[PDB]
């Protein structure tokens, strides 16, 4: 069974998801079996109060490309119980991508996938362009 | 403490040593005159952009502030990707 | 109108096995299925699902002798699981939990002597 | 607030940072430490306009919003060879190739 999963606390926790990135954000909930599930997206520069539970696990991605994002400067967010009527903030931001990953993002945004192998670049980069970011491989790396 | 990174077309880029050490390849090249590295296949319009990346990485790594996007114009994207692949940064 | 007591006892034993099932993490998979989502919190559920049903309704239908056979009880449990698998996507927690519960129901019904 | 710059002369480009509150003369002191030429042997420019030593980088037009780490602002530099300053000359960087068909 996967180690990265939400705890079934059944204890409500109100969280403000703050999109402090220029990307449309996809919140991803890791369920009780450690499987990722998509939730409604957040436009850039918007904050929204949402209803979750203590010990639940969340990660955040670019909704269109699945590029990884940070939450409170780390990969995973776990709501805690609210104290003195205060919401918990999940501040979502861009990571400092490596230059290579940022270049791959830009090339993927400009060239259709069937045309990657027509680019005048070293062949090893075709596999890198095709190896699109995905939650499954990131969970494996984090585990 | 500065290093000089020289493009294929002879432009000399003077950057902080700690910023250049972002690249594992440059770290290996430094360990060419002392504190200087020549790049036979990286032209100046690309190497200048790599130096901007080093400044950006050092400024925003471990920062608690809102990080801006690192911009890449379409016309330099392929050459910058080749440089980043070679430089491992 | 009332069913033979043996039939009611059999219906309740099967449903109790489903409701009481706990997976290897100790989780009661049936819990979310006991009660339908409210119309105010999820009207989308009622717009898509033609015949909503939950375990509270199934238990009521056993108690009030609405089901006249184990086949009638199975039809509603299969409807509950079909609804869960219609509204919710494959791989979602609720869809996957309903697959397990369908299997628990089938095994429990088969073990009736 | 910090400003990120490229100080350029001929085929030399220095990447450095400073504050909007920094003065032009303070930038000449940065150049002196790197290129070993004193401030009185230097002229600094914004485009082709000579910057006054006593002005802040903010007073010259260098704002944090327009001099970012990822897109630094250019300051031109000219040196004094004996008694006269050379004309400002900044060699352009190389040109990118034409945008490929698969991007159009």
């Amino acid at each position: 069974r996967p180690v990265l999963r939400s705890v079934n606390s059944r204890e409500p926790s109100q969280v403000i998801f703050c999109n402090r990135s220029p990307r449309v954000v996809l919140p991803v909930w890791l369920n009780f079996d450690g499987e990722p599930q998509p939730y409604p997206t957040l436009p850039p520069g918007t904050g929204r109060r949402i209803h979750s539970y203590r010990g639940h696990l969340w990660l955040f991605r670019d909704a269109g490309t699945h590029d990884g994002l940070l939450v409170n400067q780390t990969e995973l967010f776990v709501p805690s119980l609210n104290v003195d009527g205060q919401p918990i903030f999940a501040n979502i931001t861009l990571p400092v991508y490596t230059l290579k990953e940022r270049c791959l993002q830009v090339v993927r945004s400009l060239v259709k996938p069937e045309n990657y192998r027509r680019l005048d670049i070293v062949r090893s980069l075709y596999e890198d362009l095709e190896d699109h970011p995905n939650v499954q491989k990131d969970l494996e790396r984090l585990t | 403490m500065y290093v000089k990174l020289i493009s294929s077309d002879g432009h000399e880029f003077i950057v902080k040593r700690e910023h250049a050490l972002t690249s594992g390849t440059i770290k290996a090249m430094l360990s060419n005159e002392t504190n200087e590295v020549n790049f036979r296949e990286i032209p100046s319009h690309v190497l200048s952009k790599v130096c901007m990346y080093f400044t950006y990485k050092v400024r925003y790594t471990n920062s608690s502030t809102e990080i801006p996007e690192f911009p890449i114009a379409p016309e330099i994207a392929l050459e910058l990707l080749m440089a980043a692949n070679f430089l491992d940064c | 109108s009332p069913n033979p007591p043996k039939l009611t006892k059999q219906m309740n034993a099967i449903i109790d096995t489903v409701i009481n099932y706990k997976d290897s993490s100790g989780r009661q998979l049936s819990e979310v299925f006991i009660q339908l989502p409210s119309r105010k919190e999820l009207p989308e559920y009622y717009e898509l699902i033609r015949k909503p049903v939950d375990f509270k309704k199934i238990k009521e239908r056993i108690r009030n002798h609405k089901y006249r056979s184990l086949g009638d009880l199975e039809k509603d449990v299969m409807l509950l699981c079909h609804n869960a698998q219609t509204f919710n996507l494959e791989g979602s927690q609720i869809y996957e939990d309903s697959i397990v519960l369908q299997s628990v129901f089938k095994s429990a019904r088969q073990k009736i002597a | 607030m910090d400003v990120f710059l490229m100080i350029r002369r001929h085929k030399t480009t220095i990447f450095t940072d400073a504050k909007e509150s920094s003065t032009v003369f303070e930038l000449k002191r940065i150049v002196e430490g790197i290129l070993k030429r004193p401030p009185d042997e230097q002229r600094l420019y914004k485009d082709d306009q000579l910057l006054d030593d006593g002005k802040t980088l903010g007073e010259c037009g260098f704002t944090s919003q327009t001099a970012r780490p990822q897109a630094p602002a250019t300051v031109g530099l000219a040196f004094r060879a004996d008694d006269t300053f050379e004309a400002l000359c900044i060699e352009p960087f190389s040109s990118p190739p034409e945008l490929p068909d698969v991007m159009k």
